[PDB]
């Protein structure tokens, strides 16, 4: 199977990136690009050979490919990997964002750049493993391993303007939030493994076997909450979001960590792949609380974004507001909302990526991220201001940008299940418009509010233009023709939706 | 009619070309791409129209691709032409070509000549999709599009922060209407699972037979979307401020397009409003209230553009009254006639402002009738059409049809609102005309001439006369016929309307021509200073919205500025640090204390072992 190589190539390339700095400080970047290019090519090959569009839901579990190798036999833990329309779509996004993460940090050719790329490649290897792992321990291991590289990238290669103290403070907060939450999930994985043994007599960590574990209402609820705590920190779900704005602000200014370790939806997939299938009844009775937490994140994130001054922290809070819609959808039991969640998870990744990459490029010219020191940048630059407007139009969810397809599909499906929550949630589209236009008016429109913004700035390079324009084409195509993506995730999302509904009944 | 898509592709191509030009092309080349794009779309519309009447006015459908398909949710990117669409397509591309041609002269020498045409091209394409869409979700892609393009053009002069504020307000107020529209789309699909206009009205009767309770909510939410784009109560606080964009934009986003979308929507979904009569009547009441409220506001405005903004609000009000009285054909007739005189008035207003060196106050100007003659004639013909001067102007025929329909259907109270609004229209329209052109010169306007400026002006002038009343919109087949008034009763209304229209103009002359003493006395009167201030601020809806929405929102933003919930989740760490320092207080290097610590531990361990034995 090739599934194992979607995780190995990134890891092997990371080692090569470090061992090739001896041939020059301009070599590691090419090794990283080839590494991510090969993983992306392999992902596309799997897409063109799986016939996902013609796969009909046969019921969980339903994998197009699977690999199993003994890892820790004593505990029945193995390297079990499996692909599906949902997982495939998340792996190809990781490959695309990984190539862009390498291209964005291309002018960074300082010493120890090999270790930078090693950490970047390993963050991506872990993310791909999280989307492929079907062994509960492998899932947890990949969930927690990807955090160590991220910690050192935010603390040692973080915002060039921030002091070491501020960067470390942010990295520690991110790690403690995430590793501790992940540990609460291990406690629940271990409890599920023991409840299975006691109820049946088998010792397994395989998701396929633990899918129907006879358990009481109380234990199922506690086990479900344990997984949710881990998926609430990475989504994020308010009030476990404080770590996000800080990490984004102190992360490599170029935007590499932002795209690789913060824009891949490993928590939304986790809620759809494990929480909903493993604990169907508990998820159904927690739906009200989860959906209301999402509504709060929609308005709280929007208000927090409006008052940010820092452009990168503004974009960071917009993510909390947008992910609230996905949380509401995951707990509706509607195929339309689930399919829309998949589109939004992909669209937000592309729209947020563009904003984060453009933010880094802007810093390279004005050496500031404070919007109070910008203004009239539309008349001082050649592309950045116009392209930032596009990504903000997509962020507010303009029809024709792909973010609209996901957001409206979620609302249409959610309305059929929870009408009142859908009505209040739709008003979030007005708040989005407020923060989206606020950022454009406070940075590119009006008059220069500082001297640096009052001089013609260097123009965007071909590399910068290519990566940003690629994201523009993808968002527009996803907005006008989203069917090819919907046809790939239909079987997987159908299996999950049926399981949840049928199990609750 | 197979070229129906070209009416969108051509404008869309113009946008991409002019956007990626980034201002590198010459003004002439940029104009050729901008005006030619809309011009070719208008030519295609003409050929499509010829084929439509040739094939017996049969509805044509052009399925392009399936946009979204998830189970029973099957939305299609399909276009449709039936007559209501043809009328709207003709106005959008036709009047849209003339405004583009005029804009070529108006924006000469200004920065962003290319970006302006790029946005106006995207606006046209969005409006065409809005009108040709066969389903509500595709209509949304085009409803929201025109809103974006309006935001982009209202704030075209980005250097001025005030223009940006006006653009943001427009987007927010209209987006609140778009949220209401969305609710309707969410309900209709949950109830019918179609969103296709034809299928919806075909499957609606049976589903709501037991109770149309959910149908009323959908039609009410459809009205919410309409009152937003059409600037009707309670979402009309954005039109007057939207007069910050280049004047040509005002003509497009008023007369031609945008403000007419709400009328098209209620007209396209008439079959559903008919099943909800109470909501349909509310459409009439909203129009009557807006036409009256907007007329008074226009009578006290001092900016030429703002008088023409509140007049559009009153004129869109008449079309809304027409829909509520079930005079569907009359509403579309007035939309078309309005697209002529209002565009003429706005384009003429631009010529006046440019001639008066960017002056915009009606006072501070004067005696321009001698300096700018053609522009003065355009204002006279446009103002007469707006005031519905009898027989000579097309507005007379379009408005009388609205008033006739209301009376024919028994809506006497609404017809009376129309009659009093007509008197107000004459007063506010000629007050401005008698103050800007008649009187003593004060600015010394510079003659504005050349084709690209006069041609659009003249073509709209002819269309603004009775000649425009001859362009009968093809509607039999799409919209129901209106109850016919008796000939004798019709003549009475036509005479009354004419007398009211004329008397209005005569009073306007006597009041705002010469020393203007009586008006000054009333204006300086305590009642006058109070009512004048109230109407000048549009009855104070803007003030109320600032105190109920903007101020509360900004206050909560200031309160949460420091992420309170994050600080709450930092308590586990403040307690940890404090506990650590307290525990380290036992780490005094004193050994005797260390020995005592083990003594205390022994007593505790032994005590517990005995109490837990
Ligand atoms: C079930 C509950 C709901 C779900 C929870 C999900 C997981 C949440 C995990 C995080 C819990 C809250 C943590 C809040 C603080 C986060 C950052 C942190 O640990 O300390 C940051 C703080 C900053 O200060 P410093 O680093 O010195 O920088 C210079 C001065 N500002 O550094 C300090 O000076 C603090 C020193 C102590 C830091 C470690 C102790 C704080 C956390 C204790 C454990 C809390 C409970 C975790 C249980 C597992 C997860 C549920
Ligand atoms: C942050 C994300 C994590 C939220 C954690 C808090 C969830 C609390 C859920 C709860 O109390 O549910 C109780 C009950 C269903 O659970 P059951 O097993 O029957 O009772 C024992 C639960 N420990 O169901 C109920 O009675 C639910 C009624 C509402 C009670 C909880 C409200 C929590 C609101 C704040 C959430 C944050
Ligand atoms: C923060 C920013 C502002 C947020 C404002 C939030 C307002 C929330 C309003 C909720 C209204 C809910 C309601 O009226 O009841 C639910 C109603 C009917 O629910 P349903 O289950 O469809 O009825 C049975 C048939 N299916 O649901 C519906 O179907 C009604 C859909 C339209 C709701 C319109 C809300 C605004 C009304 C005034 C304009
Ligand atoms: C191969 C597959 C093909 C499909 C995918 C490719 C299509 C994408 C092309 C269009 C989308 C992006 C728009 C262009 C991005 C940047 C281009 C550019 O440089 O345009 C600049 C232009 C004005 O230029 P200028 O006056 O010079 O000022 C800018 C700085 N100099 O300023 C601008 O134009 C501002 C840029 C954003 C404007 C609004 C964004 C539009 C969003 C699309 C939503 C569509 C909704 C309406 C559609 C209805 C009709 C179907
Ligand atoms: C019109 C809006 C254009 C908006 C910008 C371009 C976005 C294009 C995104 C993809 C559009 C969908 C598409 O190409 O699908 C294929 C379709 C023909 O095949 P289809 O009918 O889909 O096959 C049967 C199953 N549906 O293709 C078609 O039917 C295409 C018809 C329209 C062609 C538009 C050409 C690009 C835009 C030109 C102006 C700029
Ligand atoms: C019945 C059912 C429920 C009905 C609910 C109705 C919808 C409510 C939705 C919430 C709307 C809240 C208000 C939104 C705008 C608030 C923010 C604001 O006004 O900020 C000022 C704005 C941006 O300010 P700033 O970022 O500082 O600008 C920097 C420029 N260099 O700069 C500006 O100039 C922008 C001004 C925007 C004004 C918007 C006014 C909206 C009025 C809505 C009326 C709805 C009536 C129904």
């Amino acid at each position: 199977m090739l599934l194992p190589w979607l995780i190995l190539i990134p890891f092997i390339g990371g080692f090569l990136c470090w061992q090739t700095e001896r041939f020059g400080v301009k070599v590691p970047r090419w090794i990283a690009l080839i590494t991510m290019g090969l993983t992306l090519a392999l992902s596309l090959q799997l897409w063109l050979q799986g016939g996902y569009s013609l796969t009909q839901s046969a019921g969980i579990p339903q994998w197009q490919s699977e690999f199993d190798m003994p890892w820790i036999p004593r505990f029945g833990i193995s390297i079990h990997l499996a692909i599906d329309g949902l997982s495939l779509l998340m792996v190809v996004l990781t490959g695309l964002l990984g190539v862009l993460a390498v291209l964005c940090s291309w002018k960074e050719i300082e010493k120890y750049q090999g270790f930078f790329h090693l950490n970047l490649m390993w963050i991506l290897g872990g993310v791909i493993g999280v989307f492929l792992a079907i062994d509960m321990f492998l899932f947890f291991f990949f969930w927690e391993m990807m955090l160590v590289p991220m910690y050192f990238l935010i603390a040692l290669w973080g915002h060039k303007a921030s002091d070491g103290k501020t960067r470390i403070t942010a990295a520690t907060k991110f790690f403690i939030y995430t590793q501790a939450s992940g540990l609460v999930m291990l406690i629940a994985i271990l409890a599920l493994v023991f409840v299975h043994y006691n109820a049946t007599g088998v010792w397994t960590f395989n998701y396929e076997e633990l899918l129907n574990t006879p358990m009481s209402s109380g234990v199922e609820y506690l086990l479900m909450l344990g997984f949710f705590i881990a998926f609430a920190v990475k989504m994020p779900v308010v009030p476990l979001h404080g770590w996000l704005p800080d990490a984004h602000s102190q992360a490599p200014t170029a935007g590499s960590v932002d795209l690789a370790g913060i824009l891949l939806k490993t928590a939304a997939y986790g809620l759809l792949r494990f929480s909903l299938p493993l604990f169907p009844n508990a998820s159904a009775e927690f739906a009200p609380i989860a959906m209301w937490l999402g509504v709060i994140g929609i308005f709280y994130g929007a208000w927090m974004a409006f008052a940010q001054t820092d452009i990168k922290r503004l974009i960071a809070y917009t993510s909390v507001s947008h992910m609230g819609f996905v949380l509401i959808a995951i707990y509706t039991g509607s195929q339309l909302a689930y399919q829309g969640a998949v589109i939004q998870m992909i669209a937000h990744g592309l729209s947020a990526a563009g904003l984060f990459i453009l933010c880094g490029q802007l810093y390279e010219r004005i050496h500031t991220r404070d919007m109070r020191m910008m203004g009239g940048l539309w008349s001082k630059m050649k592309w950045l201001p116009a392209l930032s407007l596009f990504f903000a139009v997509a962020t507010l969810g303009m029809p024709g940008t792909g973010n609209f397809v996901g957001e409206f599909m979620i609302l249409f499906g959610s309305f059929q299940v929870v009408p009142v929550i859908t009505v209040i949630s739709t008003f979030g589209l007005v708040f989005a418009s407020v923060y989206s236009l606020a950022m454009l008016h406070r940075a590119y429109f009006g008059k220069a509010k500082s001297q640096i913004a009052s001089q013609e700035l260097p123009g965007m390079s071909l590399r910068e233009l290519f990566m940003i324009l690629l994201l523009v084409v993808l968002l527009v195509l996803l907005g006008f023709y989203p069917q090819p993506i919907l046809d790939t995730s239909h079987s997987a999302i159908g299996n999950i939706q049926q399981w949840f509904v049928n199990s609750v009944t | 009619m197979n070229m129906l898509a070209l009416t969108i592709i051509l404008p869309l191509i113009g946008f991409v070309l002019l956007a990626f030009s980034r201002g590198r092309w010459s003004e002439n080349v940029s104009a050729i791409v901008g005006v030619g794009s809309v011009g070719l779309a208008a030519l295609v519309t003409a050929f499509i129209g010829v084929d439509f009447f040739a094939n017996g006015e049969q509805t044509y459908s052009q399925p392009l691709w399936t946009w979204m398909s998830v189970g029973d949710f099957n939305i299609g990117f399909n276009l449709v032409l039936d007559g209501l669409s043809l009328t709207m397509l003709s106005v959008v591309t036709g009047v849209g070509f003339l405004i583009h041609m005029y804009a070529s002269w108006y924006m000469r020498g200004e920065e962003g000549y290319s970006r302006f045409f790029a946005y106006t091209n995207l606006f046209i394409a969005s409006m065409v999709v809005l009108v040709l869409a066969d389903n509500l979700l595709l209509m949304y892609l085009g409803w929201e599009g025109v809103g974006l393009c309006s935001y982009l053009l209202i704030g075209f002069y980005y250097t001025d922060p005030k223009n940006g504020a006006a653009a943001m307000k427009a987007f927010v107020v209209t987006r609140v209407g778009d949220v209401f529209l969305a609710f309707a789309l969410f309900i209709l699909y949950n109830e019918l699972g179609t969103l296709n206009f034809r299928e919806m009205v075909e499957l609606a009767p049976a589903h709501f037979a037991d109770g149309n309770n959910m149908l009323m909510w959908a039609t009410l939410m459809l009205l919410g979307g309409a009152v937003g784009k059409s600037a009707q109560l309670p979402l009309q606080t954005w039109l007057a401020d939207a007069m910050a964009g280049p004047t040509p934009v005002s003509a497009l986003i008023h007369a031609a397009t945008m403000v007419t979308a709400g009328v098209y929507l209620i007209a396209r979904t008439h079959g559903l409003f008919l099943m909800t009569p109470e909501v349909l009547h509310l459409v009439g009441i909203v129009g009557a209230v807006t036409l009256l409220l907007a007329g008074f506001a226009a009578l006290v405005q001092t900016d030429i553009k703002r008088v023409l903004a509140y007049s559009t609000m009153s004129q869109i009000g008449y079309m809304f009254l027409a829909l509520g009285v079930q005079a569907w054909d009359a509403a579309i007739f007035h939309l078309m006639t309005h697209a002529f005189f209002k565009a003429l008035l706005f384009l003429a207003s631009g010529s006046v402002i440019l001639a008066c060196h960017h002056e915009q106050n009606i006072f501070k100007m004067g005696g321009l009738r001698k300096s700018i003659p053609l522009v003065y004639l355009c204002f006279l013909v446009g103002g007469a059409a707006l005031s519905a001067l009898p027989l000579v102007t097309a507005g007379f025929f379009s408005k009388d049809e609205i008033l006739a329909g209301a009376m024919a259907n028994g809506h006497i109270n609404l017809m009376v609102a129309g009659l009093v609004g007509a008197f107000m229209t004459s007063l506010y329209t000629f007050r401005m005309i008698f103050i800007v052109f008649h009187g003593k010169e004060q600015i010394h306007a510079h003659a504005v001439k050349g084709v690209t400026h006069s041609l659009p002006l003249i073509v709209l002038l002819i269309l603004s006369t009775f000649v425009g009343a001859l362009i009968v919109p093809p509607l039999q087949g799409v919209l129901p016929q209106t109850t016919e008034l008796a000939h004798g009763s019709m003549l009475t209304l036509e005479i009354t309307s004419g007398v009211v229209a004329v008397v209005g103009i005569l009073l306007a002359a006597w009041l705002w021509l010469g020393k203007r003493t009586l008006v000054t006395s009333i204006a300086n009167s305590a009642p006058g200073r109070l009512l004048g201030t109230w109407w000048y601020n549009a009855w104070g809806f803007d003030w109320l919205y600032d105190k109920v929405f903007v101020k509360p929102f900004l206050g909560i933003a200031w309160l949460l500025k420091r992420d309170p919930l994050n600080s709450m989740m930092n308590i586990p760490a403040v307690l940890s640090r404090f506990a650590g320092k307290g525990l380290l207080l036992s780490e005094n290097g004193y050994l005797r204390w260390y020995v005592a610590s083990m003594s205390i531990g022994a007593v505790v361990v032994l005590a517990l072992l005995m109490v837990l034995r």
